């Protein structure tokens, strides 16, 4: 981050570059939850394995 | 698979199942899909759920 009336660095900022929706969101709400387990019970056990 | 006319239109068919619902809901859609043959029509969409 720099000041550009001056071009001198103020801060370091983090390397991420351009993340919007992309990869960055993270939910995980209802109505699809860990409660919402009625499978399929095989192929669930073995995702948390 | 190898088409150049039958692989983009199935790339925005397969954005579509998936943001209908997936990670995030539903919102209020309720989305009234019509169509003419279900021979013509991925099964994705002609399943119920």
């Amino acid at each position: 981050a720099l000041n550009q009336q001056t071009l001198a660095i103020v801060n370091v900022l983090p390397t991420s570059k351009d993340p919007m929706v992309y990869g960055f969101e993270v939910e995980e709400k209802p109505e699809v939850s860990y409660e919402d387990i009625g499978g399929l019970d095989v192929q669930i056990e073995e995702i948390r394995e | 698979s190898d088409t150049s006319g039958d692989r983009e239109v199935q790339r925005t068919m397969m954005q579509l199942l998936a943001e209908l619902d997936g990670f995030d809901p539903r919102g209020d859609v309720k989305v009234i899909g019509a169509t003419n043959r279900i021979d013509i029509l991925d099964p994705a969409i002609l399943r119920p759920g």
